[PDB]
């Protein structure tokens, strides 16, 4: 969506029209799309008022523009029932942004068509900080569900010496409720399956042979559970290192079992929920964002048009879609048609005509 | 095989419950008996102490008469 | 990978110590409790002996 | 070869006498001992801050392109001690030159400044014209057109200050009466190298100022002419002086250096050195020392003590 | 710029906008100074009018 | 047109002071009629009070002298 | 004879350290011969005033008689 | 072309200049001793005579 708008001098009004409507006069020789643009007439008291403005509205522009940005990627960010190259533009008040545009007129839900130009750069500003403090609360949001989501993932990924056991260790082969005999997890290779079986009987005294049974298998290790006198267990464990064994410190906890369990669907009802409201919020505010760009590229059309003109202002403007290729000599037709009129001594040192870009 | 071992000491366990329950009930009846022969001693201690007073009493009231 | 043997004899030899510390934890506990008669029951005895030896003893004062 | 024990008075002038007589060579009798140890030091530093004035003061004149001759003096070799404060005199004179200079600078950048006046008589400025393309288009484009093009022009002017180069001043100037821009054309104009050193009125007052700085600036150059009459009229002094000087001072301190190169008795304040001497010349040294002491006050005998070695 | 033609119409543009920020201002000014008129006339009057009340509850105080 | 640029400039600064010291005349005329108009109101105002005040006079020493 | 020459300049200054020294303790010598004398003064002073008082109180008595 | 003799004329010449030298410094010590003989020797004069007198006039007290 990248389009030029252009300020003109507009000394005659019927022919800015003829110049800019015309099939015979329309840019790259009708190839390019030409659509007028207008405003409603507004008035700024000083021009050195209108002045400070320009270079405010320059940096609200700035300010704005990274806030869209923001917005883009925070909607890129979620991807619920979208990707990025599906969906990437939405509608502002329903409609495209060549659609908005052209239908784009100054709002008074954005400022009092008597409001000052001050006041109305204060509305977009207070806007898009508004906008901007509302982005950063429920990226915050989407940011804490896909690191606890990614956590929970983490929780049930890995290898039996780390994976919880959830899913692995029932009530009936862990040893439970015993005062004297202590159940240490092990993690053995499968090639070495009954080696390290009969290796847990030297790890400790009284470390009963053969007790080592397999639970659950890896991709690269048995995990197997061992039972053993409590008081062996320091002398089973630091054997199984002395080995290169690692004998897992592990607990049945069936709170803890079902507390995790709650939390992996509460986390995901909850991560389900929070986007589908989340993203209508931010669709809001995307569309609100928009809208207050156009408004304030608008504003900078005033602000350059008065500099450029002043008195009267009739403010004449074009939005062009250029045609590929096409731009250099769509500049040289509107250098050709106001070159003369911008100025006898002769872009930003000298400008034809006053320019700006769009692209979303 | 490796389950009836695990009964084998689960039994242990259970026992060894027993056991210090009722370890812990007859200390607890032990106390209760040392209470009632302290009292027993005590009954004994004060009857003795009472058959001196009656005795000092009894025998001060004629000395004085006497005087 | 054994024979019934071995885990007959270590299952044996677990229950034995179970059974062990379960005779071993009565017998102590009635041995405390024999100590514990002992001490509350002198701790009674002169209290109350105390006392109504002072009690007497200012009775045998007010009679003298 | 022999030694020679010389009271400190007659010293100065022997060692003076000899040294200009140039037949005998004295030896460092006390190589642990340094300058300072020979006591020479106020004797050297001395020597070195007349040099450093010295050097500084004939390089000013070379540049006056002073044409000092330097070729009398040669056979006073004056040895007063009374030196020492004429050659602080001599700073002096080199240190009024510097004010001289210190002072002109200031003035030549007055006088750079005040042109402009003169020139000058919306605030247009002075610019050497070298880029009086840029200066105009970018402050167009400062707001364009915003205010009205100020042409001003300086023909046959004065040395630039920047770079003391007289060329004519073709400037197109923007001035507004907005605030933020006026504030915005400031640091436009600025950047550039342009002078906005004054700001003109229409009132007739401000005419009548630039008439009155008109006045000062003339009695300014008046100044500046007799300042110059006074640097020329010191420095034709100092290469007077200075050829003298030279020899005088570089003498001074060769004597010294040779006193250093001695060695200090503890119960005489006379100072004897091993020296040695052509045979030939024995009579002709024994007369210098005569006449070296004889000048001197103290009529010490000042005899060359032959020893074998 | 350069063109005697284009600053001319700079200036022209200038003295247009000098004026129209002249004009506003100028009417701007006129018209708060109506509004200040009722404003202050009214305050100084109420002001009066409330000491006048009080000549009058005097009045009333000094009979019966 | 230098010249005449000038006195454009110079015109335009004049009719500005003419605007604003003009607009300060008026504004103080306004002023002065809001005095005459308030001190207007505040004389009926006190005419009328004044003139109930003595109506209410004259009837209390009718009453005061019924007796 | 250079070592001769040193030796008998060494031997005048070695008298010249002597002769300050002297003169040093000679200084010392008649600093407390001056405190010694200075009392000797003081108490010839001391007799002729003794002298005046007294001659003083015996005109006094002869010449407070005719008053 | 000067003889052994003569430079032990300028030795002696060296003494006799140690022996004027040596006169100056002894004379210049025995004036100052002198001069400090005389100065402490009126303060403590001054100073016991003075409180004599005043003894004495004090004293014409009695008489007067």
């Amino acid at each position: 969506t990248e389009f030029w708008l252009i300020s003109a001098p507009g000394e005659k009004t019927c022919q800015q029209t003829w110049e800019k409507l015309h099939a015979a006069t329309t840019k790259n020789n009708n190839l390019a799309v030409s659509s007028k643009f207008n405003i409603p007439d507004l008035k700024v008291g000083t021009l050195d008022v209108l002045v400070g403005l320009s270079d405010e509205l320059a940096k609200l522009d700035a300010f704005v523009e990274g806030v869209v940005k923001k917005v883009a990627q925070y909607m890129a960010d979620v991807l619920e029932d979208s990707k990025d190259k599906v969906q990437e533009n939405l509608l502002a008040s329903g409609v495209d942004l060549v659609t908005y545009i052209t239908r784009f007129q100054w709002d008074m839900a954005k400022y009092p068509i008597k409001q000052s130009l001050k006041n109305i750069s204060e509305i977009i500003a207070k806007g898009v900080t508004q906008i901007d403090n509302d982005l950063k609360s429920r990226a915050s949001a989407y940011n804490n569900l896909k690191g606890n989501l990614q956590n929970l993932e983490r929780k049930n990924a890995g290898s039996l010496l780390t994976r919880s056991l959830a899913e692995i260790v029932k009530k009936d082969d862990f040893v439970l409720d015993s005062e004297y005999l202590v159940t240490l997890l092990v993690v053995v290779p499968k090639l070495n399956h009954n080696d390290w079986i009969k290796q847990y009987e030297t790890l400790a005294e009284m470390v009963v042979p053969r007790s080592s049974n397999v639970l659950s298998e890896d991709q690269d290790s048995y995990l197997c559970n061992v039972t053993l006198f409590k008081k062996a267990v320091d002398d089973f464990r630091h054997k199984a290192r002395e080995n290169k064994f690692i004998v897992r410190d592990f607990q049945y906890n069936e709170e803890e079992m079902r507390a995790d369990k709650e939390e992996m669907n509460r986390l995901s009802t909850d991560k389900k929920k929070q986007f589908g409201p989340l993203v209508r919020w931010l669709k809001v505010n995307f569309s609100e964002a928009f809208i207050a760009w156009i408004h304030i590229k608008a504003l900078r059309v005033f602000v350059e048009s008065v500099l450029r003109y002043g008195l009267p202002v009739n403010f004449q403007a074009m939005l062009l879609q250029p045609n590929k290729k096409s731009v250099k000599k769509l500049r040289e037709v509107l250098h050709e048609l106001y070159k003369h009129l911008d100025s006898s001594a002769a872009q930003q040192e000298y400008y034809p005509y006053v320019y700006y870009k769009i692209d979303c | 095989s490796q389950s009836q071992g695990i009964q084998q000491l689960l039994q242990a366990e259970k026992r060894a419950a027993e056991k210090v329950a009722d370890a812990r009930k007859r200390k607890a009846r032990r106390l209760k008996q040392a209470k009632e022969e302290a009292q027993m001693e005590v009954e004994q201690y004060r009857r003795e102490r009472e058959q001196e007073f009656q005795s000092k009493q009894q025998a001060a009231m004629g000395s004085q008469g006497n005087l | 990978a054994l024979s019934d043997a071995d885990v007959q004899k270590q299952i044996k030899h677990m229950m034995a110590f179970i059974e062990q510390e379960a005779n071993e934890k009565a017998e102590e506990i009635d041995a405390k409790a024999e100590e514990e008669f002992n001490i509350e029951k002198g701790r009674l005895v002169q209290t109350q002996r105390l006392k109504i030896m002072e009690y007497y003893e200012k009775k045998e004062k007010q009679i003298e | 070869l022999a030694q020679l024990f010389l009271q400190s008075e007659a010293a100065y002038c022997c060692v003076s006498e000899l040294e200009e007589l140039g037949k005998v060579q004295f030896r460092d009798l006390n190589p642990d001992v340094n300058v300072f140890q020979r006591k020479f030091v106020n004797e050297v530093r001395r020597c070195e801050e007349m040099d450093r004035k010295l050097r500084f003061v004939e390089k000013e004149i070379r540049k006056a392109n002073i044409p000092i001759m330097d070729t009398g003096e040669n056979p006073e070799v004056p040895f007063p001690r009374d030196m020492i404060d004429l050659e602080a005199n001599f700073e002096k004179i080199e240190n009024e030159l510097k004010e001289i200079n210190t002072n002109q600078e200031a003035l030549k950048r007055n006088f750079l400044e005040l042109t402009e006046l003169k020139f000058i008589l919306f605030v247009a400025g002075v610019i050497n014209r070298e880029r009086i393309p840029t200066f105009e288009r970018m402050l167009w484009r400062v707001c364009r057109g915003n205010v009205f093009l100020r042409q001003a022009e300086i023909e046959n002017p004065l040395e630039d200050p920047v770079t003391g180069d007289y060329v004519h001043k073709s400037v197109f100037i923007i001035f507004f009466q907005g605030d933020q821009l006026k504030n915005r054309v400031k640091k436009i104009c600025e950047g550039f190298r342009a002078s906005l050193y004054p700001c003109p009125e229409t009132p007739q007052e401000r005419k009548e100022m630039a008439s009155g700085v008109n006045t000062r600036i003339d009695d300014l150059q008046m100044v500046l002419n007799q300042t110059e009459d006074h640097r020329q009229r010191v420095l034709q002094a100092a290469a007077k002086n200075i050829r003298v000087w030279f020899i005088k001072v570089r003498k001074m301190k060769a004597i010294y250096h040779t006193l250093n190169l001695c060695n200090i008795d503890v119960t005489q304040k006379c100072l004897i050195a091993e020296v040695w001497c052509p045979v030939t010349d024995l009579d002709s040294i024994q007369f210098a020392l005569r006449r070296g002491t004889e000048h001197s006050g103290s009529t010490v005998p000042s005899i060359l003590n032959r020893m074998q070695t």
